[PDB]
């Protein structure tokens, strides 16, 4: 059952204007719109983790920005909750080759949850009990050089997820440019989320590795911009510097 | 005046009248299952209230009057008589049982036992609540103990959030490590409805309906026949509940799959997508302009 | 030239305000509210535009 | 009993559309009281039509 | 009658446990906010009518 075979290392990196999503499902063109919501602040520091085949649990402060570039299909799903114990409720977003499953039950998580597959994926390594729950959900797979970005937040008992794909040449860190994120689902979970983790898949264990970035959202005010075809091509952070504040004031 | 001097004067301007009317609603045939909600044998407790999602159905809101002995709704942001003619994304139904004096706390802004420890509503609630007495069934004899409620909690809840933990709450700086008294209490305390309490102390039944506006494609709304599409003619239309008057035209805007509306500088609808045939159309008002009269003096 | 352009643009842009009501579209208020509250919501928009 | 709310200006439904319509500019008082002992009859009172 | 109440801690939440009244009808304040304000003196009257 529960085993400990993962160690993690941390490095620091800058963001360079990443984490912009569409604020609403309305078409606009050739306009400059001002929105106040939770965003990823420009030029912020993001921890870069390396998981090598112990790892603690990360906090969940008003949303999380998650990005990775691993093409080996080793990262799949996340855990969200407040104590990650069998005494409260917690989310279990899990992905596989054909569908995603989203459940929220009184799970009894292990210290180092992961998935083991042999020759047919198994699940016993994650928890022990799964009672007391009603909310299940299935849909198409979330995950298909390639950078994948996700944004999560919990407001008014609703869980929102955004995503985007971007073919990018290999680099030391995150690229420079703009690429807006589009919504996926707004679930009516209505639970308490304070801490979160990530899930890894191993073959039987055989050696493996993964790399991913983590960033936290904050309440800001942005000044987006739509081109003639309806795509967001630029943005301005109002609370970054006096020049940006002047641009926000003058619209 | 009865006398007009020489000059040019400006009078009322001309508008082009509409010819016919257009209605366009999606392909929905099945009926919403409100009977299994209202006419239910068992009703959940206030701390573990139940939420049921309703989608892809035609909702006849006047049927609910033939389902339970209640007087009227108390609706915020909408009106009870116009539940038809509007299309929503989803409809929810939160249901539980509370005490009579505490019904008034099911509303935005209320504070107390409920709305702080049991069931919180947001400040922008759209929807309303159906409440009625249930003395005959929920108060069989010598009280009841199936219905529980949280008595106290370390912090207030948040809109629509749920707490289900059954722990021991401390009142003194020592750890309880189980129930011991004078510091430790069991937060789930139960009232018991004897069939002799006062009017305010009798049990009640509550059903809350919450609506969200049109951002996703519409799934739930009432019966309405739909006509054909008429274009290049001034006409008044109805697309999933929005009204207006103008000219419908072929469009070339590149709507993304999750978008269904367009907006102008003044935040007025410009483009629209037909619910049945997913094509893009434009809306422009039919022509108008000023009129002037040139005359010499009536003398 | 710029004064007139800016004034007309501001006047056009002002139509998106709510002035304390629930919406800036008259048809939505008419469709979702009965006259007793529809008048109370609409007089605010009329006064603001005036 | 649950149909008293329909006797008012702007109301729509069954009674306010097929039996008794009030003007939107109505002025006056509307009073309604419960009447069960002298109205309801065992096996159903049937001489009341709508 | 008229009773003068002063120099004490007023808990307005416990009133619901003494008589079966549905709610309040308050004019210058709201029933939910009576737990925060601090008053000089309070006068309580009582009588029975039809
Ligand atoms: C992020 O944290 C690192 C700590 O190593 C620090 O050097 C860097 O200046 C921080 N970035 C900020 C505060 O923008
Ligand atoms: C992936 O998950 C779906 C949904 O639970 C399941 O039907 C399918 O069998 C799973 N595939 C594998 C290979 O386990
Ligand atoms: C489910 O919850 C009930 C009370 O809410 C509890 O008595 C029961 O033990 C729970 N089921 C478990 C822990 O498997
Ligand atoms: C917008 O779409 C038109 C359609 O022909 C295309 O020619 C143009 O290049 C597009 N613009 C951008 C910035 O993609
Ligand atoms: C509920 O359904 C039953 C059977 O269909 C019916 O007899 C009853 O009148 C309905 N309503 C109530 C309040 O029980
Ligand atoms: C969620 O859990 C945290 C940590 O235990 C607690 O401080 C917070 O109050 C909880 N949320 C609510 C709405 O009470
Ligand atoms: C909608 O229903 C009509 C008949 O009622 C049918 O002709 C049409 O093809 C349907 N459209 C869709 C998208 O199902
Ligand atoms: C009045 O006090 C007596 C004695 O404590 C108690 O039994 C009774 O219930 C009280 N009356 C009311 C209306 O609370």
């Amino acid at each position: 059952q529960c085993v400990n075979l993962i160690t993690r290392t941390q490095s620091y990196t800058n963001s360079f204007t990443r984490g912009v999503y569409y604020p609403d499902k309305v078409f606009r063109s050739s306009v400059l719109h001002s929105t106040q919501d939770l965003f990823l602040p420009f030029f912020s520091n993001v921890t870069w983790f390396h998981a090598i085949h112990d790892n603690p649990v990360l906090p969940f402060n008003d949303g999380v920005y998650f990005a990775s570039t691993e093409k080996s299909n080793i990262i799949r799903g996340w855990i969200f909750g407040t104590t990650l114990d069998s005494k409260t409720q917690s989310l279990l977003i899990v992905n596989n080759a054909t569908n995603v499953v989203i459940k929220v039950c009184e799970f009894q998580f292990c210290n180092d949850p992961f998935l083991d597959v042999y020759y047919m994926e198994s699940e016993l390594r994650v928890y022990s009990s799964a009672n007391n729950c009603t909310f299940e959900y299935v849909s198409q797979p979330f995950l298909m050089k390639n950078l994948r970005e996700f944004v999560f937040k919990n407001i008014d008992g609703y869980f929102k997820i955004y995503s985007k794909h971007t073919p990018v040449n290999l680099g030391r860190d995150l690229p420079q440019g703009f690429s807006a994120l589009e919504p996926l689902v707004d679930l009516p979970i209505g639970i308490n989320i304070t801490r979160f983790q990530t899930l890894l898949a191993l073959h039987r264990w055989t050696a493996g590795a993964a790399a991913y970035y983590v960033g936290y959202l904050q309440p800001r005010t942005f000044l987006l911009k739509y081109n003639e075809n309806g795509t967001i091509t630029d943005a301005v952070d109002c609370a970054l510097d006096p020049l940006s504040e002047t641009k926000c004031t003058l619209k | 005046s009865f006398t007009v001097e020489k000059g040019i004067y400006q009078t009322s301007n001309f508008r082009v009248q509409p010819t016919e009317s257009i209605v366009r609603f999606p392909n929905i045939t099945n009926l919403c299952p409100f009977h299994e909600v209202f006419n239910a044998t068992r009703f959940a407790s206030v701390y573990a209230w139940n939420r049921k999602r309703i989608s892809n159905c035609v909702a006849d809101y006047s049927v609910l009057y033939n389902f339970a002995p209640f007087f009227a709704f108390k609706c915020y942001g909408v009106s009870p008589t116009k539940l038809n003619d509007l299309c929503f994304t989803n409809v929810y139904a939160d249901s539980f049982v509370i005490r009579g004096n505490e019904v008034s706390q099911i509303a935005p802004g209320q504070t107390g036992n409920i709305a702080d420890y049991n069931y919180k509503l947001p400040d922008d609630f759209t929807g309303c609540v159906i409440a009625w007495n249930s003395n005959k069934l929920d108060s069989k004899v010598s009280g009841n103990y199936n219905y529980l409620y949280r008595l106290f909690r370390k912090s207030k809840l948040k809109p629509f959030e749920r707490d289900i933990s059954t722990e021991i709450y401390q009142a003194g700086n020592k750890p309880c490590n189980g129930v011991a008294g004078f510091n430790c209490y069991f937060p789930l305390q139960s009232y018991g409805f004897r069939p002799t309490y006062g009017v305010g102390h009798q049990p009640y039944r509550v059903v809350v309906l919450s609506f969200e506006l049109l951002h996703a494609p519409a799934t739930v709304c009432g019966p309405k026949k739909s006509t054909n599409l008429v274009k290049n003619k001034c006409v008044n239309f109805n697309f999933n509940g929005l009204t207006g008057t103008g000219v419908l035209t072929e469009s070339n805007k590149k709507f993304l799959p999750f978008q269904q509306f367009g907006r102008d500088i003044a935040d007025t609808t410009d483009a629209v997508r037909d619910p049945q045939t997913l094509e893009i159309l434009d809306i422009t008002p039919c022509s108008f302009g000023g009129v002037s009269v040139i005359t010499p003096g009536t003398n | 030239v710029n004064h007139n352009a800016q004034a007309l643009n501001t006047l056009v842009k002002q139509l998106s305000s709510k002035f304390g009501a629930i919406s800036s579209v008259l048809n939505d208020i008419f469709s979702r509210l009965d006259p007793p509250e529809a008048e109370v919501q609409i007089d605010r928009l009329i006064t603001g535009r005036l």
